[PDB]
RNA sequence: GUCCGACUUUAUGUCGCGCACUGGUUUUCAACCGGAUCUUUCCUUCUGGCUAACCUGUACUCCUUGUGGGUGCAGGCGAACC
């Protein structure tokens, strides 16, 4: 990935699933990209500023997709308690 | 899952305890304990029977437990070990049971194979305990010895 | 009746312990007829975090039954009397090493006398009136070892803050750091 | 199902799997103080008795074996222990 | 028969990570696991796995974040000596750069790079990249 | 310290490659390997050598009143070695 000098040789560094932490294939035509947007005081959905979950089409294919982004929903503050750590 | 001899899965088992110690609702002696394990071994019982006998009709979750030492280990201290051990002799009660029904019916095959078997497990059991010298090195089984071990 | 409750070179600490374990013998119908025969093998003093000291009596072992028998009452008077300081009734057993190849045969070495059973069991003693129901071993990202041990919800009430200052007491036994967890 | 806890699942889960399947393996038998109207005496009894118990004071049976756990007597009185 | 134990938990982490789980529960829970893990976590190809007491052999559980790709015995422990190291490496790891032939040496299970840095080599336990 | 590349018949003052040779390398650093030490933590140990070495204290102090430093004989350190 780095030249010996110290610059960058790689193109396009790919995006990583959020669930599961596989790159993203450049023709993985399943994969999804979540955006929630950010709420402020009155639930005044804020334009422009919002939070972004790259979903793999593995995950998508196999059916954990919805449970994944509950975790990672539950995890940065956005769901009260719809996903519990332990099964 | 592994049944040597047959095309058995199963698993039925059971699971011992994680606590060592002795359980806190117990209230006996190792002692007497001890005393009741030499008391049913001199009636003449293996340790199987005797380990039962302890876990029905009284407290004793396992001697090992309760005492420190296994059954088997507790009547060889004391001497009350049988010369022969208990899953080979019972090993030998069913193999000439099977050949006394043999020979008085010639025509049952599958008890014939069944018998091959027995004898099998009981080469197996035999040389294990001719290793470990529980069992004198000229130890071995034949027509006639078996009924005069069990007899 | 000092000296003979312990059977060891006299230190000025340790004679205040054997003083008041006199005391205690002075009461008759329950802390008498079992505590005569009674021993030690020099009694440390461990350091805890904020000030507080754990007590470690070191039993010769043959004693420790009845020393286990006796134990919760002991331990409270003692509290009793000895103010900040935790007492902790712990055995001391001989750890061998192993048979190096190059080194010599002695005998063989019975498994209980090693370091991972003496330890077993001295992390068992640490504590009588809980029993140990589980141990988990967490080894963390940066490299290093926590020994999780899980004790039971009942009898719990003993050990209400001494908990960590028998942390302490296994550290400066070991250096194996370990945290106390009571599962629900 | 792809993030869950295995070192703390549910107890409803626990009793939930099989014996020799939980994080560490126990045992779901226990133990019984089981009285017979005879005499005051109390027996201490299994759950998957294997043998005809009775008091030693009286030849009253006590549980019963069955191909999974005691029956018990019709009469006696028992409590878990 | 379980005949080769650190086979089963390699293979239960490749069978759990391919499938895109975090965790494995790994049965038997042996030294040489708890040291192939060890080095794992060491390198970054695992994350932060535990030991269960039974008394009886054990369990582990393991928490994985997808940083793994593959583990790997080689079920007979070929006794590897210091010429055959490289030629293991370009057999087994997929580039130069990275990956690691565990392999145990006298001086304990180490990665190929160490016991190369110790100029010791003993036997080869497995492969992680 | 040493100094060399842009300044060309030369250099230093200069532009620094951020030192082309050689050190402080306890500047924290970070490792990458060892060695000895304390664990209830032994690595075969003695038996005489040889006592190598100072826990020896005998005659004592060369020199600033300073344990820096020693001429040295019975105990006595043996992995420093036979
Ligand atoms: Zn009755």
């Amino acid at each position: 990935m780095e030249n010996d000098k110290g610059q960058l040789v790689e193109l396009y560094v790919p995006r990583k699933c959020s669930a599961t932490n596989r790159i993203i294939k450049a023709k993985d035509h399943s994969s999804v990209q979540i955006n929630i947007a950010q709420v402020d005081e009155e639930g005044r959905a804020i334009p422009g500023e919002y939070v972004t979950y790259a979903l793999s089409g593995y995950i998508r294919a196999r059916g954990e997709a919805d449970d994944s982004l509950n975790r990672l929903a539950q995890q940065d503050g956005l769901l009260k308690n719809v996903w519990s750590y332990s099964r | 899952m592994g049944r040597m001899h047959s095309k058995g899965k199963g698993m039925s088992s059971s699971a011992i305890p994680y606590s060592r110690n002795a359980p806190a609702w117990f209230k006996g002696s190792s002692d007497g304990v001890v005393e009741q394990i030499i008391k049913y071994a001199r009636k003449g019982l293996t340790p199987s029977q005797i380990g039962v006998l302890l876990r029905d009709a009284h407290g004793v979750t396992q001697a090992k437990v309760i005492t420190g030492n296994k059954i088997l280990r507790i009547l060889k201290s004391n001497g009350l070990a049988p010369e022969i051990p208990e899953d080979l002799y019972f090993l030998i009660k069913k193999a000439v049971s099977v050949r006394k029904h043999l020979e008085r019916n010639r025509k049952d095959k599958d008890a014939k194979f069944r018998l091959i078997l027995i004898e099998s497990r009981i080469h197996r059991l035999a040389r294990y305990y001719r290793t470990v010298s529980v069992l004198p090195p000229n130890w071995k089984y034949e027509s006639a010895t078996a009924s005069a071990l069990v007899n | 009746p000092q000296a003979k409750i312990l059977s060891q070179a006299p230190t000025e600490l340790e004679l205040q312990v054997a003083q008041a374990f006199i005391d205690l013998e002075n009461n008759s119908p329950e802390l008498k007829a079992d505590l005569r025969a009674l021993q030690f093998k020099s009694i440390r003093e461990i350091e805890v975090a904020g000030g507080k000291k754990a007590l470690a009596v070191f039993v010769p072992v043959p004693s420790l039954a009845a020393y286990h028998k006796v134990q919760i009452k002991l331990t409270r008077e003692l509290e009793k009397k000895f103010q900040d300081r935790h007492v902790i009734f712990l055995a001391e057993r001989r750890i061998l090493p192993k048979p190096s190849r190059k080194s010599r045969q002695t005998q063989k070495r019975p498994r209980s006398r090693t370091l991972t059973a003496v330890h077993d069991k001295i992390l068992e003693d640490l504590v009588f009136p809980t029993e140990i129901v589980g141990k988990r071993v967490r080894y963390l990202v940066g490299g290093n070892k926590i020994q999780k041990i899980l004790l039971n919800s009942k009898d719990v009430q003993h050990i209400d803050n001494k908990l960590e200052s028998f942390q302490a007491v296994y550290n400066k036994l070991t250096g194996k750091q370990i945290v106390f967890e009571i599962p629900s | 199902v792809l993030v869950q806890d295995l070192l703390h699942p549910t107890a409803a889960s626990e009793a939930r799997k099989h014996k020799l399947k939980t994080l560490v393996q126990s045992p779901r038998s226990h133990f019984l103080d089981v009285k017979c109207p005879g005499c005051l005496n109390i027996t201490t009894v299994f759950s998957h008795a294997q043998t005809a118990v009775t008091c030693e004071s009286c030849s009253t049976v006590l549980c019963t074996p069955t191909g999974g756990k005691a029956k018990l007597s019709e009469g006696t009185s028992f409590r878990r222990k | 028969t379980r005949t080769s134990v650190l086979a089963d938990a390699l293979n239960a982490i490749n069978n759990a990570e391919k499938t895109g789980k975090r965790q494995v529960l790994i049965r038997p829970s042996s030294k040489v696991i708890i040291k192939f893990l060890q080095v794992m976590q060491k390198h970054g190809y695992i994350g932060e796995f535990e030991y269960i007491d039974d008394h009886r052999s054990g369990k582990i559980v393991v928490q994985l974040n997808g940083r793994l790709n593959k583990c790997g015995v080689i079920s007979p422990r070929f006794n590897v000596k210091i010429a055959d190291v490289e030629k293991w490496t370009a057999n087994l790891l997929p580039a130069r750069q990275f990956g690691y032939v565990i392999l145990t040496t006298s001086a304990g299970i180490m990665d190929h790079e160490e016991a190369h840095r110790k100029h010791v080599s003993g036997k080869i336990l497995g492969f992680v990249y």
